[PDB]
């Protein structure tokens, strides 16, 4: 019969205490016939009830596509306590329970270091400027870049990527105008994650 | 001790 | 319901260094056991061939078999384009499987290839991490390795390609050497293969 997923919040909801983040409970091929669902969630085996579940979604094989979405706080998650959702349905012999928590083991904080473009890039329209964050776990991470307060239009950021000594590493490219850079203008690499003090820091790049 | 992102508020100690 | 075919690529290296062997490959899964034969043709340019290795069945312990087809590839026929079919037949299915592969298609374009110091910042630590930007490449296969005094730096990771807002790709390559070797003045080598550069090939050195 229905099958069940159990996602995580974004990164970004979890860090930012301005933000709301959620776990979301997914249950797939519920039937025409035995549509109800019934939802019990639990926070470190106590039960809760405050989830909302979403409308009801049709998929085109005809089956539903029903959803509890629960709201949790911030230190919670960071404190690593565990989300259960439990799932009970007609069609289901026994009710299916998932649980999800923020990834184990110890945060360790996130070195950022910027990097100026290569003299070899002075001809091109265009230069590089690169933002290296490493030795950061887990890997739920925000990098963003910016000028004056303002974001800036054109950077990529690497997915990260797990070294050997298990901790990750990526990197972010801004792209500017040769001009920018040129004429001393300052840009920053911002990072969020949870083992940086206040969850942020901030690294400057000029000539 | 509060870090903001672009005028929004991240996380005060 | 029956078989599914799926057709992987040669390793980016193995296509562009002529001491390695590039293959295509062709795997089918959910071979049943009631009709476990499995016929294989392959075809590069339309044109078929005849000398692919194809392996005994495998079995899974999941109710089903896996069979998998190899095809060895020239380099320069990899690299000019050439497309490779692999047809796959079974009893299970209505028709044959027909899946096929080749090299990117777009106007090949050179990598642009800068070495990065350590920061300043990163001098307090053991040891330091030594940038390689490939940038502006087309396609992504491509090649990233280090090396100082012609002896390989293994000590290495790279990031895979990423899409860059152009249409073409970068990435970056961090090696990482104990602080001592950077302060030296060690001269370290950022190699890069990928089929629009001379000779399939460039050195880019960082030192002090
Ligand atoms: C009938 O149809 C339905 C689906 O309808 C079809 O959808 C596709 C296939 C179309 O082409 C059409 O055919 C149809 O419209 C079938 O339902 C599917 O069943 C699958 C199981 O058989 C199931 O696979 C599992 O998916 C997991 C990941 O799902 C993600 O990612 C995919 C995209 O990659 C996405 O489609 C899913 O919706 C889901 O997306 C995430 O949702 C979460 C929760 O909402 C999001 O996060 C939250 O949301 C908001 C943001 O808006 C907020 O931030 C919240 O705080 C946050 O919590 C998140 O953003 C979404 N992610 C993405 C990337 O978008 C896999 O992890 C899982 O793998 C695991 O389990 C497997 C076992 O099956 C193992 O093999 C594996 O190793 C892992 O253990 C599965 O692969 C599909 O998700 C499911 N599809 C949908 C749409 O629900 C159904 O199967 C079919 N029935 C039949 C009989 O054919
Ligand atoms: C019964 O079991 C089999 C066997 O599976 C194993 O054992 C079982 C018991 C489980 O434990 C499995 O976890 C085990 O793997 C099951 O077979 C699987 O079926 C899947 C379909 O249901 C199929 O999914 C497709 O995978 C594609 C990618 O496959 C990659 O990556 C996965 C890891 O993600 C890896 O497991 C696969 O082996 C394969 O890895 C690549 O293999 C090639 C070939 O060797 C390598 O290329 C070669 O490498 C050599 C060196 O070795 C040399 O360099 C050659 O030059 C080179 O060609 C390559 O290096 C490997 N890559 C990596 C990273 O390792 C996906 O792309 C694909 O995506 C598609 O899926 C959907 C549509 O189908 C779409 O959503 C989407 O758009 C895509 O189109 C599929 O997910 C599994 O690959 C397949 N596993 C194997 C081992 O064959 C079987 O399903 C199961 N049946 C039942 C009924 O339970």
């Amino acid at each position: 019969g229905p099958s069940v997923f159990l996602f995580p919040p974004k990164p970004k909801d979890t860090l930012m205490i301005s933000r709301t983040p959620e776990v979301t409970c997914v249950v797939v091929d519920v039937s025409h016939e035995d549509p109800e669902v019934k939802f019990n969630w639990y926070v470190d085996g106590v039960e809760v009830h405050n989830a909302k579940t979403k409308p009801r979604e049709e998929q085109y094989n005809s089956t539903y596509r029903v959803v509890s979405v629960l709201t949790v706080l911030h230190q919670d998650w960071l404190n690593g306590k565990e989300y259960k959702c439990k799932v009970s349905n007609k069609a289901l012999p026994a009710p299916i329970e998932k649980t999800i928590s923020k990834a184990k083991g110890q945060p360790r904080e996130p070195q950022v270091y910027t990097l100026p473009p290569s003299r070899k890039e002075m001809t091109k329209n265009q230069v590089s400027l690169t933002c290296l964050v490493k030795g950061f776990y887990p890997s739920d991470i925000a990098v963003e870049w910016e000028s004056n307060g303002q974001p800036e239009n054109n950077y990529k950021t690497t997915p990260p990527v797990l070294k050997s000594d298990g901790s990750f590493f990526l990197y972010s490219k801004l792209t500017v105008d040769k001009s920018r850079w040129q004429q001393g203008n300052v840009f920053s690499c911002s990072v969020m994650h949870e083992a940086l003090h206040n969850h942020y820091t901030q690294k400057s790049l000029s000539l | 001790d509060c870090a903001w992102h672009l005028g929004e508020l991240v996380w005060c100690t």
